[PDB]
């Protein structure tokens, strides 16, 4: 079994700058015919994988020359030139020199951007939902309060992956209740707050 | 170049399932058809392939007694049968085409999400979410995944007791 290792589960880079992603194989991928059987795929948020680089460093149709590949025989590197917001996703290497074909564990690319505050929207009913959109960084908290009382139970949150246009993150928070109170408020991490009656 | 695959398949544990991949927009017998597994939030795994021209097959040992690849050349359709499913079998399965000769020609289908459980189908129950600008939509109480939504930010489905709840927002 040829093992493929991508040691970094993720890597952070500032837009406009460059970054490289490593992949190592337990057996050389170079063949007698003089060709290296290594593939690099990118899987964007919510999409199926797609070819990026084949053989040494051949670029797939439509791939910006900003990408390029290199590497010895068991050591390979995928390098992206001037990282753009649209580059967010997980990069996978793959050998097809020997059966069974095998994938690297994948490396998530993350973008470092300017701090940003969330745009909050609250929506009444039998559940109350709140959106904390386009903020940065990813680590943000939400607080719920009913008639001033800070409710905790009955909340389920959900985050999106880094935005491909602006690199911000967004979150949704739902407060579910028994289909006898007046002030419903949603606030983040002066504070950013939204309520209704 | 097209590889159509059904959105999902709810399967009862112990039972088997047969997944389809309809090719179109290229010479079917000229490309190998590969199948790949991806568990929700995890990496990728090669299951096996088949070359429609000769009917030759290759199987990852791990799935030798689990999958069976067949191709119907008269319908440009490829198939993969998965036998006696367990919970571990719940994942998205992609058929992928790769030219027998040219190397830079690899193309991935949209994938089929297989859900292995005894539970029963349940359509959603969409909802409003109008400003007490940003409009919302609350798709609640469906099963299994996935659901489609178009008009933004459509958030990952959340599981609330054998039921998935999702929401999306629109900002004009
Ligand atoms: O050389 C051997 O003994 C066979 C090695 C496997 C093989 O035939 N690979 C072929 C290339 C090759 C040819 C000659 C020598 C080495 C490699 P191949 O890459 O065309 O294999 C056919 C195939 O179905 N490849 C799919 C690879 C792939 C898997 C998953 C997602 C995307 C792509």
């Amino acid at each position: 079994d040829i093992v493929m290792t991508q040691a970094a589960p993720s890597v952070s880079v500032t837009p406009g700058e460059s970054v490289s992603i490593s992949c190592r194989s337990s057996k050389s991928l170079l063949h007698s015919n003089g060709n290296t059987y290594l593939y690099w795929f990118l899987q964007r948020p919510g999409q199926s994988p797609q070819l990026l680089i084949y053989r040494m460093s051949n670029l797939a149709s439509g791939v910006p020359d900003r990408f390029s590949g290199s590497g010895s025989g068991t050591a390979f590197t995928l390098r992206i030139s001037r990282v753009e917001a649209e580059d967010v996703g997980v990069y996978y290497c793959l050998q097809h020199l020997e059966y069974p074909f095998t994938f690297g564990a994948g490396t998530k690319l993350e973008l470092k951007r300017a701090d940003a505050a969330p745009t909050v929207s609250i929506f009444p009913p039998a559940s109350v939902v709140c959106f904390l959109n386009n903020f940065y960084p990813k680590d943000i908290n939400v607080k719920w309060k009913i008639d001033g009382s800070e409710r905790q139970n009955g909340v389920l949150n959900s985050w999106t992956d880094q935005d491909s246009k602006d690199s911000t993150y967004s979150m949704s928070s739902t407060l579910t209740l028994t289909k006898r109170h007046n002030s419903y408020t949603c606030e983040a991490t002066s504070p950013i707050v939204k309520s209704f009656n | 170049v097209q590889l159509q695959q059904p959105g999902a398949e709810l399967v009862k544990p112990g039972a088997s399932v047969k997944l389809s991949c309809k090719a179109s927009g290229y010479t079917f017998t000229s490309n190998w058809i590969n199948w790949v597994k991806q568990r929700p939030g995890q990496g990728l795994e090669w299951i096996g392939n088949i070359y429609p021209d000769s009917y030759r097959t290759n199987y990852n040992e791990k799935f030798k007694r689990k999958a069976t690849l067949t191709v119907d050349t008269s319908s440009s359709t490829a198939y993969m049968q998965l036998s006696s499913l367990t919970s571990d079998d719940s994942a998205v399965y992609y058929c992928v085409r790769k030219h027998y000769s040219y190397d830079g020609v690899v193309y991935w289908g949209q994938g089929t999400l297989v859900t292995v459980s005894a539970a029963k189908t349940t359509a959603p129950s969409v909802y409003p979410l109008a400003p007490v600008v940003t409009l919302g939509c609350l798709v609640k109480g469906y099963f299994p995944e996935p659901v489609t939504l178009t008009w933004v930010h459509t958030f990952p489905a959340v599981l609330q007791s054998d039921l998935y709840t999702l929401s999306s927002s629109v900002t004009v």
